[PDB]
């Protein structure tokens, strides 16, 4: 399971389709804005708005997926780092 | 030298060490004469005005500034 910091825009769109699949109309905003993993770890609700996800409920749903992936990422990296110790 | 002291030419030399996809923005930073102090203070809106309309690209520049800022102040 490749770490998010290493995700290409392609890995981001695969992520999006898997988790935000019901909101497929915004998928191409992530391509157009060149959202890599590194950007995905930084963007905010405001970025999503600026990118073109104007609908509040759609935006909150996407934002909830982003936060969920960030938590998953953080946990798995901690688990990985512990295996290497130190 | 603290980053707040860098000249526009020093900011451009720093940018030249960043991702290949950000090299296209260098002409704009040069034209506008972005100094080290201005770079440490840079915002999403200033990047948009400098021609960085892709939010992915804005975030890569902001990531790099955040790292430079931490180094500057030895955090």
């Amino acid at each position: 399971p490749k770490a998010v910091y290493l995700w290409t825009v392609s890995d981001v769109l695969k992520w999006y389709r898997r988790h935000c699949g019901e909101y497929t109309q915004y998928e191409q905003l992530f391509a157009q804005h060149d959202i890599t993993g590194r950007a995905l770890l930084r963007i905010t609700d405001s970025s999503l708005q600026r990118m073109g996800v104007t609908d509040n409920r759609d935006r909150e749903a996407i934002w909830r997926e982003i936060v969920k992936q960030r938590l998953k990422t953080d946990i798995m990296e901690i688990r990985d780092m512990e295996r290497l110790n130190i | 030298e603290p980053v707040s002291k860098w000249s526009p030419s020093q900011v451009v030399d720093w940018m030249k060490g960043l991702d290949d996809c950000l090299q296209q923005y260098i002409k704009n930073f040069e034209r506008e004469k972005i100094s080290g102090d201005q770079l440490l203070r840079i915002t999403h809106q200033e990047l948009e005005d400098l021609g960085v309309s892709r939010i992915g690209h804005q975030e890569l520049i902001l990531e790099a500034v955040d790292l430079l800022c931490a180094l500057n102040y030895g955090l």
